[PDB]
């Protein structure tokens, strides 16, 4: 019938529509967006990034756009407009093919061999390098930050990110760096210059009475429970109606929690979290200013994340109560220390611990939480750029050039394939030129000039060499020194690849019941 | 409005938003145009119903303005940037970037690299300053032809009481070393 | 808000407003006074030979009232 | 010829703040040159015709804001 | 079908290079030239290179596409 | 209030076939597309579906003549496997040839006969074309293992095919006269790679051991109960009343703390560490039983005892009220294995029978969900070998045999069936037509060619869709069982005649 | 005023595309003595007629000379040849003047992926 095919029409057409103004990137280029939604919300934004993040679409073709960018900053966390932008020439070629009259299901393996051959390619063209030199790994991640927004944050950030990874890394064969390995903390307290890399678990924990212990003298608890007491989790033998009543209660509560909280301090275990597991602000406000008279880090319904951590870097595991004497799957510590810069922050480092061979940790502070924020995005980037070199070392250009690099060269290999595939691929191979061009094509007057020329001078530099990412003009963009990873671009590749295959697996168009 | 209003965000896509912000923009240029200098026009502008205030500052406005436009939004962000710098200078940044954002839409699109038309903005900001540093031509007031004294006799006749101000010339040399 | 209105049209409006106030105004001045009657919105007659207890009662506009 | 036609406008310009020769843009060279040394050759004279009749006609035409017509 | 007729003839290029073996149009499912014996002159292929491109370029002769409601009428 | 006419009652039987018929005729076949579920009016969610059961049940059709067609191949998708995609279509495909039929002006009860006699001539035919490869031993172990490719094939699969073929086709042999659809479980649950499933020499509890507990239970001697507990015990002929103001509602919650130690009194006097309960525990109860000596071992189900009374030899029983009415269990090793993300005990020993347990990996539960349907439409099919070892060929190989004999009996026998028994054979061949788009061949040169071409010699010779090209069905392996599609016959002409008798549709 | 032709001399000598973003860039500073003089009902024409009569192109030194001059008097918003006047403000209110009215128009570019919210 007309409906399969104009809705697959319509959806290729919705999401590209979409995708037609995210070619507005790579830095100061257009017009500013104040957004008002349907519910008014005034959202003023100028960074396209988090813009694909908060991208509210009721269309599904778009709805995949944001997993797109999902998919992008969890597996390579660079370029998330790049991954869509080359999803938007994806439906650009996709439509005249149907005009052409060749089945959806035949530009499905079409998509195979431009992901096979691409993947080949850019191995081609990429040079590995060594994890565990530190100055290859360096030349990189700065690099990338050059072309991001700091560039006097990207003098300290940098070598504090090559020592984190050689902690969580094991020599050069390996991959193993985790997001959920090295927490990002907020400090407010100190500032960037202030900010320090410790080896081992540094965990966010908002802990009282500081003038604790700061000392090797430690241990470390990870509760599931909390600590059994009447009022707190025993019961007390009489009942309460009366405000005289109540202060018998509260005299037999306190009296054996101070029994309770000098076992703890018997043990060596200074500090202890408490799950989200709630009874009566699951243990007592009265326990926890004895467990601080004990000098003992505490915190109740502390979030999961910092439950995880605790669980996978020093091993701790949950044990009984301190009255039955706990079993000793607690962590061994040699430092609990609380963290006061300029008298302010509430920090728990942990100096020296257990390890599975990997979560190093950072402590990110700042004069403002601005100035927190500022550096935080910045070291998480930089963490990310070797992130891909330890599941894929190899470097390429950075900028965009291997995107129509590869371009030049697929476009022989299109013909050598030969097929009806042949064609598709070749389709879509003069589809990846675009980025300089139509990047630049959404702003003022006289438009015809520019936008053929800013893909003339990479066929005219070759598959060798190009138009330059930073200053312009036809040179060698490695001697340009503009540098990124492989895996920045492969799975912007394959991400890409699988969605807009998926909308050819897309046919008349349901909603649930 | 032009552009179209099914999509949300006020979003034109293109050369009508492009020639939405430049309404926009000179709209609150305008405004500074009427109340420019010691000569500009002063403005009865009502705040809620009844409330009214007069003024030639330009920064004093753009206080009492509620911006619906990003033209209209930046506008008032960067004049009170140099206001808290002096509070004088904002009525020439006001005016003078109509006409630049009208120019720089068309020329960032241009690119061989975008930043250039920015960078010829800066080479042309870093070109001023250079001149800026070898003028004497015009506007000494450190000396005169017999000394501040000329230059605060001129400054006095400039706030005009009468013809006088040359008793007055005196003072402002005082007032620097008093 | 975001508002500008295009100069002479403005500077005419305030004399469109400012002569009207000045013509029966003119004709209560003096011995030679007329009386300036205001209907009430409500129903019922004020007339006086002070136009200010006319115009505070009644809707001002905006422009030079 | 193909080009970005104002910037190589801004292009011959510096050659006349620098050289002020014969610069100009080729369409058959396709850049820009000194069109006499590009030997592009035509006599000066229709340029003079061309500089004093594009001058008569426009300084006419704005001279003339009040136009008489008759349909009878 | 024309789809899978542009791709056969495309891997005898890959194949063979100066073809004398392009398709057929008489279904006997033998796609040659030579034993197809489907063959032209060049001189008159060559002019249909030159007439094709003529048309393009003839199209393309003023900037003019102005009427005084009289052009085509 | 709302009797509805025959000749809307019938144009509403078509198009509630075709608009459900065009649905899953993208993940027919060899699936060279599929079908993706938009979620809008449940929540905001996006399913990517070759399970037809996902397509039909999700999606709540509203066309009453369309519900008896998930109704019905719903219950084949059940008991054989791969129901709701076959039956569908083949009956949306009939319902577009009976138009021709209304346009003709047929007799109706025509249409009634002509497709019943003609599906007795399909399945002699489908018949004739069934043959054994399940034969002698070496036969038997290649037989399962290229039908085990065709029927966990036509889903979304990454590296899982392979491997819970030959799974499967171990479990199959072992038993030699039935099939194992009695006592072995399918586990899903978080791992790393989306490869492995691996058979268990024993059975498998969800018990992370925690607090105090040993790791390893060694001589076990088990005692099976179905008395348990959860946050609640309260005594035999007292109670205790918490509650006169605000300030009780927070010591009414502290006093489940002490509610679990009344139960670890009972499992103390017994003396036995291996004590199993259908009721589970939380942190707070398992620092009370271990500390006993007594060790609380939760989830467990009546699957667990059915497994153990296979292999070893005992009962599968329940109702524990005194412990001579449940079956007890005895094993050798207690053993705490790390399956994917998860850390379950493991009661290991003797294995390898009529009883087993399936573990799968996956971290996505889209990727573990399809892979369960996949796998449970194979061994009721694989032991539909047992039952029938006669196999039939797969990709509509077969299909064409059916369609090359009833058009020879839609000619002789019938005197005005004919028409009627040719739309039951034109619709055979349509189903090689919604698979031939799938990979992009021609549909017209498809249908007509190799129908003819197979049945006068080497019927081997089929649907090799994978390349879009004829290939062999016993060489190639595309092969399935006589017995699934002989079932997904009946149940798609059924349908389609059920809803043809209907000629007035009454909404009251 | 010679910010308006000498930035624009200074344009032509960089040569390329860049040209214009001085030359546009210093012909938008002519307005602000155009504009203050329709405040003081001088209207713009003279004060085009002054000034670039005074910008001597055999000398481009402004030093103090006697062949070119920069000044103008905007109270009456007519080119009085002062130097000792009270309306010539210095350096330092004008330098970053210079900045933020060049940043604005910066900052409407500042945007990437135009869209819409729901």
């Amino acid at each position: 019938r007309d409906k399969p095919a104009q809705i697959r029409f319509s959806n290729i057409s919705a999401a590209k529509a979409v995708a037609d103004a995210i070619r507005t990137s790579l830095g100061p280029k257009g017009m500013d967006k104040m957004i008002q939604d349907g519910k008014g919300d005034v959202t003023i934004t100028n960074d396209g990034a988090t813009i694909l993040k908060q991208m509210q679409v009721l269309h599904p073709a778009a709805r995949m756009l944001v997993e797109l960018s999902k998919a992008q900053d969890i597996e390579a966390g660079d370029g998330t407009t790049s991954v869509v932008i080359i999803a938007g020439s994806l439906l650009d070629s996709c439509t005249k093919l149907l005009q052409k009259g060749i089945h959806p299901t035949i530009i499905s393996e079409s998509f195979q061999k431009a992901l096979e051959k691409g993947i080949e390619i850019l191995t081609d063209m990429s040079r590995p390098v060594e994890l565990s030199d530190r100055e290859t790994l360096l030349n990189s991640a700065t690099t990338s930050l050059n072309s991001k927004v700091v560039s006097q944050y990207s003098s300290l950030l940098s070598p504090m990110s090559v020592n984190a990874v050689m902690k969580v890394i094991d020599p050069a064969t390996a991959t193993s760096v985790d997001l959920r390995d090295i927490k990002i903390v907020k400090k407010l307290g100190g500032t960037i210059d202030d900010c320090e890399l410790v080896e081992g678990l540094v965990l966010t924990q908002k802990v009282s009475n500081s003038g604790i212990t700061r000392v090797e003298k430690a241990k470390i608890g990870l509760i599931q429970f909390c600590l059994s007491a009447p009022k707190t989790d025993m019961d007390n033998q009489i009942v309460v109606s009366d405000y005289a009543q109540m202060d018998r209660v509260l005299r037999e509560e306190r009296a054996y929690i101070l029994n309770l909280v000098k076992q703890i301090k018997k043990t060596g275990c200074n500090v202890l979290l408490i799950q989200k597991s709630i009874l009566r602000d699951a243990l007592s406000d009265l326990a926890l200013h004895f467990l601080n008279k004990m000098k003992i880090m505490v915190i109740k319904d502390i979030e999961r994340e910092d439950i995880e951590f605790i669980c996978k870097t020093i091993g701790t595991k949950p044990v009984a109560h301190i009255d039955q004497f706990t079993a000793d799957m607690l962590g061994s510590a040699e430092l609990a220390e609380e963290v006061n810069l300029n008298g302010s922050g509430k920090l728990l480092k942990i100096t020296g611990c257990a390890s599975p061979g990997k979560t190093v940790t950072i402590v990110v502070r700042g004069s403002n939480k601005l100035v927190i924020e500022e550096a935080e995005r910045s070291i998480h980037d930089a963490l990310c750029v070797i992130r891909c070199l330890v599941k894929k070392r190899a470097l390429i250009a950075g900028g965009g050039a291997p995107e129509i690099e590869l371009a030049l060269r697929l476009t022989e290999y299109s013909r050598t394939l030969s097929g009806m595939e042949s064609y598709c691929v070749r389709a879509f191979a003069d589809a990846m030129e675009v980025i300089p061009s139509t990047l630049a094509e959404n702003a003022g007057l006289n438009p015809i000039s520019t936008v053929t020329e800013l893909r003339n001078r990479h066929a005219q530099g070759e598959k060798t060499a190009g138009i330059n990412v930073r200053k312009g003009g036809i040179s060698n963009i490695l001697e340009e020194l503009v540098v990124q990873p492989l895996l920045v671009s492969v799975s912007a590749l394959t991400l890409a690849t699988e969605t807009v295959r998926s909308i050819l697996k897309i046919d008349d168009v349901v909603n649930t019941r | 409005m032009e552009g179209p209003l099914s999509v949300f965000g006020d979003r034109s896509t293109g050369e009508t938003i492009r020639s939405q912000n430049v309404m926009a923009a000179a709209s609150i240029a305008n405004i500074v145009k009427s109340s420019l200098g010691p000569v500009g026009l002063d403005k009865m502008l009502v705040d809620d119903i009844g409330d009214v205030t007069i003024t030639n500052d330009g920064a004093t406005i753009l206080k009492l303005l509620e911006v619906e436009h990003p033209a209209a939004k930046v506008l008032c962000e960067l004049a009170d940037l140099q206001d808290k710098e002096v509070g004088d200078g904002t009525t020439s940044v006001v005016i003078i970037a109509a006409e630049l954002l009208k120019n720089a839409d068309e020329l960032v699109k241009q690119k061989i690299h975008p930043t250039s038309v920015i960078s010829g903005y800066r080479l042309a900001c870093k070109e001023a300053v250079r001149y800026i540093n070898e003028n004497l031509i015009v506007n000494t007031d450190e000396l005169g032809r017999d000394c501040l004294i000329n230059a605060a006799k001129t400054s006095m006749s400039s706030k005009i009481i009468g013809i006088n101000g040359d008793f007055f010339a005196n003072m402002v040399v005082d007032a620097v070393l008093a | 808000n975001t508002k500008r209105e295009s100069g002479r049209k403005v500077q005419s409006g305030n004399i469109n407003a400012a002569k009207t106030i000045a013509d029966i105004i003119r004709t209560c001045l003096g011995p030679k006074s007329m009386m300036k009657m205001l209907l009430d919105p409500m129903g019922g007659i004020v007339m006086t030979n002070d136009g200010n207890a006319i115009l505070r009662e009644i809707q001002v506009q905006h422009p030079a009232a | 010829a193909g080009f970005d036609a104002t910037n190589i406008l801004n292009k011959l310009r510096a050659r006349h703040a620098q050289g002020g020769t014969w610069y100009g843009v080729d369409i058959n060279n396709e850049d820009i040159a000194d069109n006499f040394e590009a030997f592009v050759w035509e006599p000066a004279m229709v340029r003079i015709n061309a500089l004093t009749a594009a001058s008569e006609a426009a300084c006419l035409i704005v001279s003339v804001d009040e136009t008489i017509k008759n349909p009878r | 079908n024309p789809i899978q007729t542009m791709t056969e003839v495309r891997a005898r290029q890959v194949k063979e290079m100066n073809p004398a073996l392009g398709i057929d149009c008489l279904h006997k499912g033998t796609n040659d030239m030579k034993q197809q014996h489907v063959i032209e002159t060049l001189i008159g292929k060559k002019q249909q290179i030159s007439l094709a491109t003529q048309m393009v370029r003839m199209i393309l002769k003023i900037d003019d596409i102005r009427k005084p409601g009289e052009s085509e009428e | 209030a709302d009797e509805e006419r025959a000749e809307t009652a019938r144009l509403t039987s078509f198009i509630g076939a075709i608009a459900i018929g065009d649905l899953v005729k993208s993940t027919l076949g060899p699936k060279g597309m599929d079908k993706i579920l938009l979620s809008s009016g449940r929540d905001a969610s996006l399913m990517v579906t070759n399970d037809g059961a996902t397509i039909l049940k999700n999606i709540g059709v509203d066309n009453p003549a369309a519900k008896v067609l998930v109704d019905m191949s719903r219950v084949q998708d059940d008991e054989v496997g791969d129901g709701t995609t076959s039956v569908t279509v083949l009956a949306a495909e009939l319902l577009r040839e009976a138009e021709s039929l209304i346009a003709k002006k047929i007799h109706p009860q025509t249409i009634i006969a002509g497709w019943r006699e003609a599906t007795k001539a399909a399945r002699e035919a489908l018949l004739s074309s069934a043959v054994d490869h399940g034969s002698d031993e070496v036969k038997f172990r290649q037989d399962l293992m290229n039908i085990a490719g065709t029927t966990l094939s036509s889903k979304l699969l990454t590296h899982h095919k392979d491997h819970f073929t030959k799974l499967a086709v171990e479990a199959v042999l072992r038993l030699k006269g039935s099939g194992n659809l009695e006592a072995i479980h399918i586990i899903k649950k978080l791992g790393g790679s989306l490869a492995d499933s691996y058979l268990d020499e024993g059975f498998l509890l969800d018990k992370k051991i925690g607090v105090n507990q040993p790791k390893r239970i060694e001589n076990a001697k088990i005692l099976i109960a179905n008395t348990g507990m959860d946050t609640d015990k309260i005594k035999i002929f007292g109670s205790r009343v918490r509650v006169d103001s605000t300030a009780k509602v927070a010591e009414i919650e502290h006093a489940e703390k002490e509610k679990m130690k009344e139960k670890v009194e009972r499992i103390l006097k017994h003396g036995i560490n291996c004590f199993i309960n259908r009721q589970l525990i939380y942190n707070y109860p398992e620092q009370l039983f271990g500390a006993a000596g007594v060790m609380a071992i939760e989830h467990a189900d009546f699957a667990g005892v059915e497994r153990l009374a296979l292999v070893t030899g005992g009962e599968i029983a329940s109702t524990f009220d005194h412990p001579e009415l449940v079956k007890l269990g005895s094993c050798k090793l207690i053993e705490e294995v790390m399956i994917g993300e998860d850390k379950l005990i493991h009661f290991s020993g003797v294995a390898l029978g009529e009883a087993c347990t399936i573990v799968l990996r996956g971290a996505t539960q889209q990727i573990l969900d399809e892979a369960e349907r996949s796998l449970h439409d194979a061994l009721c099919v694989l032991a539909q070998t047992v039952k029938d070892s006669r196999t039939v060929y797969g990709g509509g190989c077969s299909e064409m045999l059916m369609a090359h004999a009833v058009t020879q009996l839609a000619n002789r026998t019938p005197g005005k069936e004919a028409v009627a028994m040719e739309s039951y054979a034109k619709a055979l061949r349509m189903l090689p037509t919604i698979i031939a788009d799938n990979a992009g061949y021609d549909s017209a040169d498809l249908v007509a060619q190799l129908r003819a071409a197979h049945s006068e010699g080497n019927t081997t010779a089929g649907l090799d869709m994978r390349e879009g090209t004829i290939g062999d069905m016993a060489i190639l392996g595309i092969t399935e069982s006589f017995q699934v599609k002989r079932q997904v016959l009946l149940s798609a002409a059924e349908a389609a005649e059920v809803i043809l008798r209907v000629d007035n549709i009454i909404k009251a | 005023a010679a910010l308006s032709i000498y930035l624009e001399n200074y344009a032509t000598s960089m040569g390329s595309r860049e040209q214009l973003a001085i030359a546009e860039f210093a012909r938008s500073l002519l307005v602000i003595p155009n504009t203050l003089a329709v405040n003081a009902a001088q209207d713009s024409t003279d004060l085009v007629a002054k000034l670039r009569a005074f910008h001597n192109e055999a000398q481009v030194n402004p030093e103090r000379k006697n062949l070119k001059w920069i000044g103008l008097d905007l109270s009456n918003g007519k080119p009085r040849d002062n130097k000792q006047a009270g309306v010539f403000e210095p350096t330092i209110v004008k330098v970053k003047s210079l900045k933020f009215a060049t940043e604005a128009a910066i900052t409407i570019l500042r945007i990437d992926d135009l869209i819409k919210l729901h």
